[PDB]
C-alpha cells in the first residue's frame, strides 16, 4: 500500500509495535529464510535522524563492512518503512557475496544420492571433494592414454538446477543438463567432448616432444599459441585451431631484422604447399626449408628479461636493471614503470629519494632510490 | 576519512595485478595479455576466469547522483573506465577459453538496459561479444553504433552509385 | 539581394537575449552554453562585419540600437574572447563604428567608450594584485610576462594532472574533479592557441581512477574537430586516449573519412591514402575495440551500397597501412589475427596477409589458385567449424587488395585454357549469395567471352563494335571491368580504347566506376612496382579526359 499502516505489516510482518504511539518496534526481520534480531527505538516523534537500533551479534557481524552504509541511511531516509526495504535489500546482498559462511543443504535428498550417483559412476573416477561437499573434481582418460580433469561446483540443491562445470580444453563446452540427468551424463559429455578434440591434443603433444617450445611453460590445456625456438636469437608463434588444427595456422617470427626477412619470404612462396594429411611439423619443415633443434639449450632456455609493466626492452633509453630481492620473482623491471606503479598502491610510503612497496608479481618488499 | 580503497582489494592476487595492469591506458590490454604469460610461467598455469567472472558481478553498495541515493552496483561498473574498455578487449582476445554462463552475466551488465547516461564503449564492446558468441543476433537494430551515426552514414552513401554485387538477399 | 535585413535582424534578438543570459560565465552552465553556441555567433559577427563595412557608422540606425551592449558583453565574456577569430572581428566591428570627425557630444562619447572596451581587451590588469605591483616596481609591462606567466600556469597544472593520476588510490590530495572539469571547459575556446596544448594532452592521457567521465563531450567534440582539420598537432598517444573515451568521437572520424571519399576525393587514391596515413586510425585500430568499430561501419556502408567500388578500393587502402603499423609496433605481445577478423577461418587471413611484392610475379597464379580453394571449402562445405557464412568469406577477401584485383589480369595471361579456380574466383568476388547454378552458368559465359577476347587478341588490331557483341543482365560489371584489363593488357589497345569507352559510359554512374577502376589500377601497379609504361601512359590519359566527363 502507499501509507505505512498496511505497507509496512505486509513488507515486515515479524516487527511487532511494543508501544501504543508507534515509536518502539521490536521483533525480528527476515533475508533470504533467516530471520534476525532488531530494535529499533524512535524519539518522542517520527524523526530518523537520531533513533537506536540494536541488533543481535549475528546481524552485526553479518552487517560487518555496511555499519557507515547504515549509519548514513539512518541520518538520509524519510520514513522507518524504506530503511527496512534498503535493509532487507543490503542484508540479502551481504549474504549472497558471504554465501560460504551460512549455508544448510537438504540432506535427505543431497548427501545420500550425490554418493549414489558416484557409485554409479564407479570409485576409480573421483579424486577430489571439498569438505563443504560443495566443489568435485573428476577424472578421465583418452585412447591416446591422457589424463583430463572436470571440475563440478554444486548448489544446496544440486539435481534441481545445473552445476557449474569448468574444464580446461579450449573449445566451450557445451552440458545438456536436466533435472533427471546426473553425473554419468555430464561425465558421458566430457568423453564425447575428449574423443572429438583427440586430434588438437596429438597436434600440441608432438610439438611439445619434438621441439623446443619457449614461452609456455608446463604448458595448459587451454593453450593454442606455443612460441617455439628454431636456430638462435629466432622464434616463431604459431596459434592452432581446435576445430581445424592440422589445417594452416596463423604463425609469425620474433628475431633479428636481418634473419626474418628471408623467412616471411619463403613461408609467402611455399606457403600453398601446406597440406592438411600430413603433420605440423612435416609440413613446417618442408616449408620453411629446415629442421629444429631438440632442446639446444634445455637450462637456461629463457628468462624473460623485459620491465614486467611494459614487457619491453630499451624504454627511452633506459634498462631494466629495478629487480626484486627475492630468489622466486628475480623480476626486472624500470625505474620510471615501477616508480609510475608504487606511488598508486596503498602500502607504498616515500622517504626523501626513496620510495618502498611490494613487487607487483610476488607481493614483497621491494626498495627504489630515484 | 576520504581515503577509498581499490575495489579489487580483496580478490585473488593474480586478477589483482590483471586489473592493476589494464588500468594503464590504452596499452592496457597489451599488458593484460603480457600478465597472463606471465602467469601461465609461474606456478599457477591456469588463471581462474570462472571466479573472476563471478567477482565482476558481485554487487557492493555505493551513494550517487544526489547528495543521497544507495544503490548497488556490480564490479565492473565500479572499476576504472579504461580498466573497462581494456578488459572487454582482453575478453574479446580470449573468447574461447571463457564459461558462457559467466560470460552472459557480464553481458547483461554492459547492455545497461534500463539506465541513464549509459557507456556507449561498453554497450558497443558487449554487442560485439554477442555477435561473436553467435546468442546475439537478437532480430534488432542492435548494432555497435550509434542510431545518429548510422543515420549519417546512411545519409553519405546514398550519394554514391550502388554496386552490381547482390549481398543482401531479398 | 532579397532579405538583406530580416534573418539578421531575428538573430540579433536571438544573440543579445543569450549574451544577457551569460553575463561573464562566472559559473557552469553558462560556460558550457557559451562553449555550445560561440561558433554560430562568429558566423553572425562575420555577417554583420559585411553589413557595417559596407556601409558607415553614425548616420545609420538599422542594429545601431543595442549595437554597443552586443559587443561589449561579448567582449567581458572570455569564453567568446578567446575563440578563433571572435576577438578580431569584434575588434574590426568596433573599428567601424568609430568616427574620423565627431559632431554631437553622443559621438564623442561613444568613441571613448570604444577606447575603453578595446582597452579592456588589450590592456587591462584583471589580474592577482600583488603580481602586477611586482611586475610595474621591477619595471615589465604585461606583454613582456604574460606569456611565461601562461605557459608557468599550464606546466603548473599540467604536472598536477599528472600528479593525480600518478597517486592512484593513495593517502594524498586528490585534484577535485570539479577543477579537472573546469580546465576541459577552458580548453575549448583555446584549443587552437599552441601556448596550451600540454594542458590538453595532459587532460586526455591523465584519465584517472573514476567510474564516469570527468570531462564533458564538447571538450572531445572540440579536440577532434580541431585535430581533423589539422589545427592542434598532438601525438598519437592522446588521439587513441581521445577515441578510446569517447566513442561519438571515433564514429565522427571515420565519417570525416567517407566525404573523402564519396564527395572530396572520389578516386584520387593517393589522397586517400595521404589521409589515411597523416590521421592516427591505422596506429589506432591495433586496439581491437578500434579496429572492431571501423569494419563495423565499413560494413554497414558495403550494405547499403550494393558493392561499391570506392568503399571497397579505400578499404584496401586501410588496411595496407593498417598491416604496416601492426607489423612495426606489435613486436612482443601481439593480438592474434581472429581478433581483429573474427568472423572467418584463421588459415584464410594467414594467406591473404602474405603480400605479393614478397613473391615473384609469376607464382602469383598458384597463389590465388590456393586461394579459390580455401574460400570455396568455406562458402560451400558451410559446415559447423567454419565462417559464419559467404559474405564474411567476402568482406574478408575484399579487405586485401593485390589478390581481389589481380583475378582477371592473370586469366588474360592464361586465357587459353582458363583455370576454372580463377573463374570461381571472379564469380564470387562480383557474386556472393548466388548459388552454385548461377555460378556455373557465370564462369562458362566468362570462359566464352575469354575465348573470343583471345581469338580477337592474337587477331590484328580490331573495332570496338565487335567488343560490343560480347560487351550486350546480372553479369555486367563483371564484364565491363574484363573488358577494361583486356584494353590495358592487349597491345591492340591504346588505339581503339575511346571507341569502347564512349559505348560503355552512357551515364555518369559508369564513367565513376571507369574512373575508380583505373585509379585503383594505377594505383596498384605503382605499389607492386609491376608496370609497362604503355597501359600506364594510356590509363593516364584516359583518366585525364574522362576525369572531365564525369
Ligand atoms: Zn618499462
Ligand atoms: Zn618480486
Amino acid at each position: 500500500m502507499a501509507v505505512t499502516e498496511a505497507s509496512l505489516l505486509r513488507q515486515c510482518p515479524l516487527l511487532l509495535p511494543q508501544n501504543r504511539s508507534k515509536t518502539v518496534y521490536e521483533g525480528f526481520i527476515s533475508a533470504q529464510g533467516r530471520d534476525f534480531h532488531l530494535r529499533i527505538v524512535l524519539p518522542e516523534d517520527l524523526q530518523l535522524k537520531n533513533a537506536r537500533l540494536l541488533c543481535s551479534w549475528q546481524l552485526r557481524t553479518i552487517l560487518s563492512g555496511y555499519h557507515r552504509i547504515v549509519q548514513q541511511r539512518m541520518q538520509h531516509s524519510p520514513d522507518l518503512m524504506s530503511f527496512m526495504m534498503e535493509l532487507k535489500m543490503l542484508l540479502e546482498v551481504a549474504l549472497k557475496n558471504r554465501q560460504e559462511l551460512y549455508a544448510l543443504p537438504p540432506p535427505p535428498q543431497f548427501y545420500s544420492s550425490l554418493i549414489e550417483e558416484i557409485g554409479t559412476l564407479g570409485w576409480d573416477k573421483l579424486v577430489y571433494a571439498d569438505t563443504c561437499f560443495s566443489t568435485i573434481k573428476l577424472k578421465a582418460e583418452d585412447a591416446s592414454g591422457r589424463e583430463h580433469l572436470i571440475t563440478l561446483k554444486l548448489k544446496a540443491k544440486y539435481p534441481a538446477e545445473s552445476p557449474d562445470y569448468f574444464v580446461d580444453f579450449p573449445v566451450p563446452f557445451c552440458a545438456s543438463w536436466t533435472p533427471q540427468s546426473s553425473l554419468i551424463s555430464i561425465y558421458s559429455q566430457f568423453l564425447a567432448a575428449i574423443e572429438s578434440l583427440k586430434a588438437f591434443w596429438d597436434v600440441m603433444d608432438e610439438i611439445d616432444e619434438k621441439t623446443w617450445v619457449l614461452e609456455p611453460e608446463k604448458p595448459p590445456r587451454s593453450a593454442t599459441a606455443r612460441r617455439i625456438a628454431l636456430g638462435n636469437n629466432v622464434s616463431i608463434n604459431i596459434e592452432v585451431d581446435p576445430r581445424h588444427p592440422t589445417m594452416l595456422p596463423e604463425c609469425f617470427f620474433l628475431g633479428a631484422d636481418h634473419v626474418v626477412k628471408p623467412l616471411g619470404i619463403k613461408l609467402s612462396r611455399n606457403i600453398h604447399l601446406w597440406d592438411p594429411e600430413n603433420s605440423v611439423l612435416q609440413n613446417l619443415k618442408d616449408v620453411l626449408e629446415i629442421d629444429f633443434p631438440a632442446r639446444a639449450i634445455l637450462e637456461k632456455s629463457d628468462f624473460t628479461m623485459d620491465c614486467g609493466i611494459c614487457y619491453a626492452y630499451q624504454l627511452d633509453g633506459t634498462i631494466p636493471d629495478q629487480v626484486c630481492d627475492n630468489s622466486q620473482c628475480g623480476q626486472p623491471f624500470h625505474q620510471i614503470c615501477l616508480y609510475e606503479w608504487l606511488r598508486g598502491l596503498l602500502t607504498s610510503r616515500q622517504s626523501f629519494n626513496i620510495i618502498f612497496g611490494e613487487c607487483p608479481y610476488c607481493s614483497k618488499p621491494i626498495t627504489l632510490k630515484m | 576519512e576520504g581515503v577509498e580503497p581499490a575495489p579489487w582489494a580483496q580478490l585473488e592476487a593474480p586478477a589483482r595485478l590483471l586489473l592493476q595492469a589494464l588500468q594503464a591506458g590504452p596499452e592496457g590490454a597489451r599488458r593484460g595479455l603480457g600478465v597472463l604469460r606471465a602467469l601461465g610461467s609461474r606456478g599457477w598455469e591456469p588463471f581462474d576466469w570462472g571466479r573472476l567472472l563471478e567477482a565482476l558481478c558481485r554487487e557492493e553498495p555505493v551513494v550517487q547522483g544526489p547528495d543521497g541515493r544507495l544503490e548497488l552496483k556490480p564490479l565492473l561498473l565500479r572499476l576504472p573506465r579504461i580498466c573497462q574498455r581494456n578488459l572487454m578487449s582482453l575478453l574479446m582476445a580470449v573468447r574461447p577459453s571463457l564459461p558462457e554462463s559467466g560470460l552472459l552475466s557480464v553481458l547483461q551488465i554492459a547492455q545497461q538496459d534500463l539506465a541513464p547516461d549509459p557507456d556507449a564503449w561498453l554497450r558497443a564492446l558487449g554487442e560485439l561479444l554477442r555477435r561473436d558468441l553467435g546468442v546475439g543476433t537478437s532480430m534488432e537494430g542492435a548494432s555497435p553504433l550509434s542510431e545518429r551515426c548510422q543515420r549519417q552514414l546512411q545519409s553519405l552513401c546514398r550519394g554514391l552509385g550502388l554496386g552490381g554485387r547482390r549481398l543482401k538477399s531479398p | 539581394m532579397a532579405q538583406d535585413s530580416v534573418d539578421l535582424s531575428c538573430d540579433y534578438q536571438f544573440w543579445m537575449q543569450k549574451l544577457s543570459v551569460w553575463d561573464q560565465a562566472s559559473t557552469l552552465e553558462t560556460q558550457q552554453d557559451t562553449c555550445l553556441h560561440v561558433a554560430q555567433f562568429q558566423e553572425f559577427l562575420r555577417k554583420m562585419y559585411e553589413a557595417l563595412k559596407e556601409m558607415d557608422s553614425n548616420t545609420v540606425i538599422e542594429r545601431f540600437p543595442t549595437i554597443g551592449q552586443l559587443l561589449a558583453k561579448a567582449c567581458w565574456n572570455p569564453f567568446i574572447l578567446a575563440y578563433d577569430e571572435s576577438q578580431k572581428i569584434l575588434i574590426w566591428c568596433l573599428c567601424c563604428l568609430i568616427n574620423k570627425e565627431p559632431q554631437n557630444s553622443g559621438q564623442s562619447k561613444l568613441n571613448s567608450w570604444i577606447q575603453g572596451v578595446l582597452s579592456h581587451i588589450l590592456s587591462a590588469l584583471r589580474f592577482d594584485k600583488e603580481v602586477a605591483l611586482f611586475t610595474q616596481g621591477l619595471g615589465y609591462a604585461p606583454i613582456d610576462y604574460y606569456p611565461g606567466l601562461l605557459k608557468n600556469m599550464v606546466l603548473s597544472l599540467a604536472s598536477e594532472l599528472r600528479e593525480n593520476h600518478l597517486n592512484g588510490f593513495n593517502t594524498q590530495r586528490r585534484m577535485a574533479p570539479e577543477r579537472v572539469a573546469s580546465l576541459s571547459r577552458v580548453c575549448v575556446p583555446l584549443i587552437t592557441l599552441t601556448d596550451v596544448d600540454p594542458l590538453v594532452e595532459a587532460l586526455l592521457i591523465c584519465h584517472g581512477r573514476e567510474p564516469q567521465e570527468i570531462l564533458q563531450p564538447e571538450f572531445f567534440e572540440a579536440v577532434n574537430e580541431a585535430i581533423l582539420l589539422k589545427k592542434i598537432s598532438l601525438p598519437m598517444s592522446a588521439v587513441v586516449c581521445l577515441w578510446l573515451r569517447h566513442l561519438p568521437s571515433l564514429e565522427k572520424a571515420m565519417l570525416h573519412l567517407f566525404e573523402k571519399l564519396i564527395s572530396s576525393e572520389r578516386n584520387c587514391l593517393r589522397r586517400i591514402e595521404c589521409f589515411i596515413k597523416d590521421s592516427s586510425l591505422p596506429q589506432a585500430a591495433c586496439h581491437p575495440a578500434i579496429f572492431r568499430v571501423v569494419d563495423e561501419m565499413f560494413r554497414c556502408a558495403l550494405l547499403e551500397t550494393d558493392g561499391a567500388l570506392e568503399i571497397i578500393a579505400t578499404i584496401q587502402v586501410f588496411t595496407q597501412c593498417f598491416v604496416e603499423a601492426l607489423e612495426k609496433a606489435s613486436k612482443q605481445l601481439r593480438f592474434a589475427l581472429k581478433t581483429y577478423f573474427p568472423y572467418t577461418s584463421p588459415s584464410l587471413a594467414m594467406v591473404l596477409l602474405q603480400d605479393p611484392q614478397d613473391i615473384p610475379r609469376g607464382h602469383w597464379l598458384q597463389t590465388l589458385k590456393h586461394i579459390s580453394e580455401l574460400l570455396r571449402e568455406a562458402v560451400e562445405d558451410q559446415t559447423h567449424g567454419s565462417c559464419g557464412g559467404p559474405f564474411e568469406s567476402w568482406f574478408l577477401f575484399i579487405h586485401f587488395g593485390g589478390w581481389a584485383e589481380m583475378v582477371a589480369e592473370q586469366l588474360l595471361m592464361s586465357a587459353a585454357e582458363p583455370p576454372t579456380a580463377l573463374l570461381w574466383l571472379l564469380a564470387f568476388y562480383y557474386g556472393p549469395r548466388d548459388g552454385r547454378q548461377q555460378r556455373a552458368q557465370t564462369m562458362v559465359q566468362v570462359k566464352a567471352v575469354l575465348g573470343h577476347l583471345l581469338a580477337m587478341s592474337r587477331s590484328s588490331s580490331l573495332s570496338a563494335q565487335d567488343l560490343q557483341t560480347v560487351a550486350g543482365a546480372p553479369a555486367q560489371q563483371l564484364i565491363r571491368h574484363l573488358l577494361l584489363n583486356f584494353l590495358l593488357w592487349a597491345p591492340g589497345g591504346h588505339t581503339i580504347a575511346w571507341d569502347v569507352i564512349t559505348l560503355m559510359a552512357h551515364t555518369a554512374e559508369i564513367t565513376h566506376e571507369i574512373i575508380g577502376f583505373l585509379d585503383q589500377t594505377l594505383y596498384r601497379w605503382n605499389r607492386l612496382g609491376i608496370e609497362s609504361p604503355r597501359s600506364e601512359k594510356l590509363a593516364r590519359e584516359l583518366l585525364k579526359e574522362l576525369r572531365t566527363q564525369v
